[PDB]
RNA sequence: CGAGAGGUA
DNA sequence: TTACCTCTCG
């Protein structure tokens, strides 16, 4: 029912939505570093996390709706899911004039800078809940107040 | 394409003491400055005139009645040709009472005070800049403790270089006696520190570029032997690790942002314009006077006590001043954000008082309550009723509601037709309910749409537009098929009506918000207006059918329907003349091409004759064919009900086509 | 109502502003890769470029 | 040229997501970078980096020109991210006429000057060497921004040396009153160094850097620092990919390498020499990706099998792996990354100081005597007799004469090490200069000559 | 005007 | 949760 949808959308715990998923994400991150280099490993790891997460979240909300006979199109859920899954977190090890240690930057941005800059940007995807997402935005006026 | 470009921006920033002054300052014809309000008086004691230097003073905040000055004479505003902007007798500002809504005033404070928000947050902005223990900076602020080395900017002869120290027992009198009058003052200002003047001064002479340098180095050094110890320890190592990043960031912004760090402790204090705090006489309202006003007086008072205390008693010790410094700070705090420290700060009869932060916060906070939605004119409400005969584009509006909503439009009409001389003349005609008013109303609303909404507006379809038709009675009639979108039933539901005034608005409603244009729902594409209850019952009955075997004949048909009709019209006719019933089977000649939905079933019997004609009997049809293999006739077995639905769908298509032409 | 208020806030700013972004990437839908009843396969695909 | 960076981005956006006729060209990217670089109000550096990323992505269609390299160097320098600035410089140099562009008539903070000043503070003098040399090929004079510190000794030529912020010993004590009269005396302006509340940096040096000048480090300190990192990386490879290795003598060696590596920061030496990380090698990584080198749609759990899935579904592919080096086609870098550094030595410094002095001398610089004194003292610390002849020659060349005691002690050092011939040469030139050799040393020099004969 | 209470759909 | 209505009370 509705409680489950609130839980899925407000991602308080990544594992809470799917156990199989947490497994994969913690696992991927530890393993990927050894196999691949700095310019390319964070980027590939991000792309893989982003892809599984996206499939699972849409599929979980949808199963709840299909059980009760309510049919809503996918495009609509996808506009919402993207915002949850669009940002990355720079890590503790990373300090440069360009980037501070704990910040939220967008995925397309980070990826672009990484190709360009030899400076190490270390990042990992953070799933943001519906509530948190609003608080981090471009407009103080409304989007954030 | 080249985009049409529009650039707009909104900027928020903390303000300097000089600005708050300029927001509220004017120089009169006498050349005298006005603006600071010193006295706590509100109006007068049973005189109902604003007092001078008062929270409602005309001179500082503008005139109360237009053109009538403090003295009581009236000069006509709208003319500045020979009008003293400020009268010799009084500061008049003759032009408008509107100013009391927008004009601002400022209060001077003897003691520096501190804003709550920067201090209150756990990652205190002031603390992040200070790099000193949060408790130490706070202790000085709320309790009597004294810093010893306030400014690193200038050299000082005394050299303990201490932090806040409780004991002033150190010889202080002999030091003053040895020192010259105020020689001590120069030394004390450099060294001994109290209240928040100290914070203001420490913040004021600080080296940001240097602050970054120290921080980065310390941040780099920390993390030595990181991630290699007992759980308790790492946690601590990290918390410092972050405070460090946070602090570097705040400073960097300050370097490139044009906002001065000292402005956080406040010298002057701002006052809301007098109208926004109506504090009208509580003439039985009992809450008409604002708590804004109540809180304001307290700060005003303690401050005046201090200004005098210092002037009156230089001899009295710092203990007298220290006592009331804290008092002033606390009043300001409650005015800005009470409940931040959790102090009740409430009069016993009263609820905890309303801090300005409360005014802004929440559903009833300014932004949600007023900014996002507001009450409007040209609107009405009433209960709803079924209205079956209406068309999809029309709605029925009670006449009493209409006369209210379309009044301006009718007045114009009465005047244009010269049935009345003046606006007042017409309003009278509207009241006597003369019959002509009704002919004019009808004319005005003919091509003008109207908008209807139900209360819980879950989805777009909650608001739709219709062409109004005048009805007598007091309820709004709605088409049967629009009820799903509005989620409406006819057991006590009510609706609201709005009228679109501008031409631009009127085009949008006819072209983008009418039902014919919005027949498909947003979620998956499904039809939203389909026959639903009784209507469905009727359609089912028409197409339901007839008893087929044991139900229609008692004994096997072996031992042993009839009507044959040539055109469909005849059949429909027989139903009316009671010749046949709705369910009785009949045969109809079909001249068209086998469109009947039926199963894929081979013929039950084919009967073939010697000269060459063959008759084929299928369950719902007979096809007669000849030697040349041509279909001479087709006959369909059906019921009157089936032909009636087909005919209506067909005729509607043809009728719409013939109308266009 | 709480769920709706919050969902509108996350995605209020999105309007269609341009004809083509210029991407050359697309998601791939297979009948397999999930056990998909044909219904599901059809519904995902209708309306897409 | 407006001052508001955004108005330009809006025009760019109309172009980037539009039809082909209107697509961006190299001139366009360059105009937007200017707006962000020459803006006075906010950080605007992440933004430049993102824009660069877009250009790299459109590599096949668009390639860089000179202004590109120019603009880029200003931004990274002014913002103190010097490491990237140097990578870009490598390119502007290849072009001809480049230096002229970077110094835009000195109009906006003298970007060319800012580069040099920074490279020095950071102790990146090997790079200074390259740059100062580069300028020459272009006949562009060193700009006036090179300036003396409160201690007049500081100058690009003498600063990188280890004793820092210390006035050089000239024999005669520096005439303090004389310096004052020179800068401002009776009338005139001197940057009186008294601290003030307003936020304008006190060092005149800081001007032109957005936030502040780079922190000071000596060639020495920098060299130790650079060294640790290369080593750390080898240790890092060891930490994650290195527990297992090709060598069969590894089990005994592992115990040794790990403790030692830790020691370096704070036999099998040949094996360490053998170990390398391939960084900047897109190809190596590519091979690795290829692999040559409940009940819903779940990606396969092993990393390598995921890679096969990523490909089948078209999420990522080999074509996608490129960086600036591949895209802009610069081949110079491959060589630089693999090599470990050269360790610090007092002698290493001497060679570099001298080379620098002539080029600055070549290009119009006026190093102070104190600067030369700085080189001189350094030479004395680890014996380097030959340098003494050229350097004293240069100082007088610069129309400067040193105090006598410093002169004699070096002559004594030459006598001590047996360079009698050098001592005579010094006396012969000293006569030409007209300065007087100390008599006691002079008789001793004659006696030493008699001993040699 | 600020609180409280009873309803409606 | 939204909207709507009436009242009393200092
Ligand atoms: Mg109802």
């Amino acid at each position: 029912g509705l409680p489950k949808v609130e839980q899925v959308l407000e991602v308080r715990s990544v594992d809470s939505i799917s156990m199989n998923l947490e497994k994969r994400i913690e696992g991927w991150n530890k393993c990927i570093t050894r196999i691949l280099g700095i310019p390319w490993g964070f980027l590939i790891g991000a792309e893989l996390t982003i892809a599984q997460s996206r499939i699972s979240l849409v599929n979980k909300i949808q199963q709840v709706y299909r059980s009760q006979g309510v049919q809503i199109h996918n495009r609509h859920l996808e506009i919402i899911v993207r915002q949850i899954t669009s940002k990355v977190l720079v890590s503790e090890d990373g300090m440069s004039n360009v980037f501070s240690p704990g910040e939220l930057i967008g995925l397309l941005r980070a990826e672009r800078m990484g190709r360009a800059l030899e400076e190490a940007i270390c990042y990992r995807v953070v799933l943001l809940g519906i509530t948190r997402a609003s608080l981090n935005t471009q407009s103080f006026i409304s989007e954030a107040s | 394409m080249i985009d049409r470009y529009k650039h707009q921006q909104l900027r928020i920033g903390s303000v300097s003491p000089q600005q708050i002054s300029a927001w509220a300052t004017k120089i009169l014809p006498n050349g005298e400055i006005v603006g600071e309000v010193t006295k706590p008086y509100t109006f007068h004691y049973k005189t109902n005139k604003p007092e001078k230097d008062g929270l409602f003073c005309e001179r500082i905040f503008g005139p109360i009645k237009s053109g009538i000055c403090a003295c009581g004479n009236y000069r006509v505003i709208g003319d500045e040709k020979e009008d003293p902007k400020f009268c010799e007798q009084c500061g008049v500002e003759f032009v408008d009472s509107r100013i009391r809504r927008y004009q601002m005033g400022y209060i001077k404070l003897a003691c520096p005070v501190t804003h709550v928000w920067y201090l209150k947050r756990l990652p205190s902005y002031i603390a992040n800049l200070l790099d000193k223990p949060l408790k130490e900076l706070e202790g000085l602020v709320y309790c009597d403790f004294s810093f010893a080395r306030p400014i690193t900017k200038k050299p000082t002869f005394l050299r303990l270089r201490g932090l806040f120290e409780y004991e002033i027992q150190s010889w202080k009198y002999s030091i003053p006696l040895f020192f010259t009058t105020q020689g001590f003052d120069t030394f004390r200002n450099r060294e001994i520190s109290t209240g928040a003047g100290a914070i203001r001064e420490q913040l004021a002479d600080l080296d940001l570029r240097i602050i970054i340098e120290n921080s980065l180095v310390e941040w780099e050094e920390l993390g030595e032997e990181g991630h290699t110890g007992n759980e308790w320890e790492d946690r601590k190592v990290g918390r410092r690790k972050d405070f460090l990043v946070r602090r570097v960031e705040l400073a960097k912004h300050f370097i490139r942002t044009n906002i001065e760090p000292e402005w956080m402790v406040l010298c002057l204090l701002p006052v809301l314009p007098p109208e926004l705090r109506p504090i009208i006489q509580i003439d039985g309202g009992k809450l008409m006077s604002s708590d804004i006003n109540e809180l304001y007086r307290r700060v005003i008072y303690r401050n005046n006590t201090l200004t005098d205390l210092l002037t009156t008693s230089r001899s009295t010790p710092g203990e007298l001043v220290m006592c009331q410094e804290k008092l002033v700070q606390e009043a300001v705090d409650t005015l800005l954000d009470n409940g931040i420290r959790g102090q009740p700060m409430r009069d016993g009869h009263n609820k905890v008082y309303k801090s300005f932060s409360d005014v802004i916060e929440g559903k009833e906070g300014r932004f949600r309550e007023t900014l996002l939605g507001k009450r409007v004119d040209y609107s009405g409400r009433s209960v709803i009723v079924v209205g079956p005969s209406l068309s999809l584009h029309r709605c029925g509006l009670p006449r009493e509601i209409a006369i209210e909503l379309f009044q301006t439009f009718v007045i114009r009409g009465l005047i244009r037709q010269h049935l009345a001389s003046n606006i007042g003349v017409a309003k009278s005609k509207i009241r006597e309910k003369e019959p002509i008013v009704w002919e004019i109303l009808q004319e005005v609303m003919q091509g003008h749409p109207v908008l209807l909404n139900r209360a819980p507006t879950l989805h777009r379809l909650g608001i739709q537009a219709f062409q109004p038709v005048l009805v007598e009675g007091r309820a709004i009639c709605l088409h049967p098929l629009v009820c799903k979108g509005f989620n409406a039933d006819f057991d006590g539901d009510q609706m609201a009506v709005h009228v679109p005034l501008s031409l631009e608005a009127q085009v949008e409603a006819r072209l983008l918000m009418f039902s014919h244009m919005n027949l498909l729902s947003p979620a998956i594409g499904d039809p939203i207006s389909v026959p639903t209850q009784d209507m469905l019952i009727g359609l089912y009955v028409l197409t339901s059918g007839n008893h087929r075997g044991i139900c229609v004949n008692r004994y096997n048909p072996c031992n042993r329907k009839e009507p044959f009709f040539s055109n469909s019209y005849d059949a429909i006719g027989a139903y009316r003349q009671k010749r046949i019933n709705l369910d009785s089977p009949l045969w109809l000649r079909w001249r068209l091409d086998q469109r009947v939905i039926a199963s894929r079933e081979t013929p039950i019997e084919v009967h073939y004759e010697s000269l060459g004609t063959f008759y084929e009997i299928y369950g719902h049809y007979l096809i007669v064919r000849s030697l040349k293999k041509q279909i001479l006739f087709i006959y369909i077995r059906t019921t009157v009900g089936h032909i009636a639905l087909y005919r209506e769908i067909e005729e509607a298509i043809q009728g719409f086509s013939r109308a266009y032409s | 109502g709480y769920l709706t208020r919050r969902l509108v806030e996350v995605v209020q700013h999105i309007v269609v502003r341009r004809t083509d972004c210029g991407t050359a990437r697309g998601i791939s839908v297979s009948p397999r890769n999930g056990m998909m009843p044909e219904r599901i396969f059809i519904q995902t695909l209708i309306g897409r470029v | 040229t407006c001052g508001i960076p955004e108005i330009a981005f809006a025009t760019f956006e109309n172009m980037e997501y539009g039809e082909d006729h209107m697509k961006p060209d190299t001139e366009t990217y360059n105009w937007v970078i200017q707006a962000y670089t020459r803006a006075e109000s906010y950080d605007r550096v992440q933004d430049v980096a993102e824009l660069l990323g877009m250009m790299v992505e459109d590599h096949k269609r668009v390639q860089p020109n000179v202004r590109t390299y120019a603009l880029l160097v200003e931004c990274f320098t002014k913002y103190c991210v010097v490491r990237e600035a140097i990578r870009h410089f490598r390119g502007l140099k290849n072009f001809e006429g480049g230096t002229q562009v970077l110094y835009n008539d000195g109009k906006y903070g003298d970007p060319l000057s800012l580069y040099l000043r920074a490279l020095c503070r950071e102790g990146r003098i090997v790079e200074l060497l390259e740059a100062l040399e580069a300028m020459a090929k272009d006949n562009q004079p060193i700009p006036p921004r090179a300036m003396i510190l409160s201690r007049k000794y500081r100058t690009l030529v003498s600063s990188w040396i280890e004793p820092l912020q210390e006035e050089a010993e000239l024999g005669y004590e520096i005439d303090y009153i004389a310096r004052y009269v020179a800068e401002g005396g009776l009338t005139g302006d001197r940057k009186r160094w008294v601290p003030r509340r307003g936020k304008t940096p006190l060092d005149p040096d800081a001007e032109g850097f957005i936030y502040s000048n780079p922190r000071e480090t000596s060639f020495k300190q920098r060299c130790l620092e650079e060294w640790r990192l290369h080593h750390r990386k080898l240790l890092k490879t060891l930490h994650n990919e290195g527990p297992s290795i090709l060598g069969k003598i590894s089990e005994s060696d592992y115990i040794r390498l790990v403790e030692r590596l830790r020691k370096i920061i704070k036999e099998l030496d040949e094996l360490i020499s053998r170990i390398k990380l391939h960084e900047g090698n897109t190809e190596f990584w590519k091979r690795r990706f290829l692999g040559e080198g409940d009940d819903d749609d779940w990606f396969p759990l092993d990393i390598q099998e995921a890679f096969v899935e990523m490909r089948k579904r078209n999420i990522f592919d080999v074509s996608d792996m490129y960086t600036i080096t591949d895209a802009w086609g610069w081949t110079w870098e491959k060589e630089i990354k693999n090599k470990a550094p050269q360790r610090w030595s007092q002698e290493w410094e001497v060679e570099l100081g001298i080379k620098v002095m002539t080029k600055v001398i070549e290009l119009g610089g006026t190093p102070t005597i104190g600067d030369c004194a700085v080189i001189l003292r350094a030479a004395v610390r680890a014996p380097m007799p030959s340098a003494f002849l050229n350097i004293l020659q240069t100082t007088h060349s610069l129309g400067y004469v040193f105090g006598s005691p410093l002169y004699d002690e070096i002559i004594t050092l030459c006598l001590d090490l047996g360079e009698l011939d050098a001592a005579i040469a010094i006396v012969a030139d000293l006569e030409t200069s007209g300065i007087k050799v100390p008599d006691e040393t002079l008789d001793r020099v004659i006696s030493a000559r008699q001993s040699s004969d």
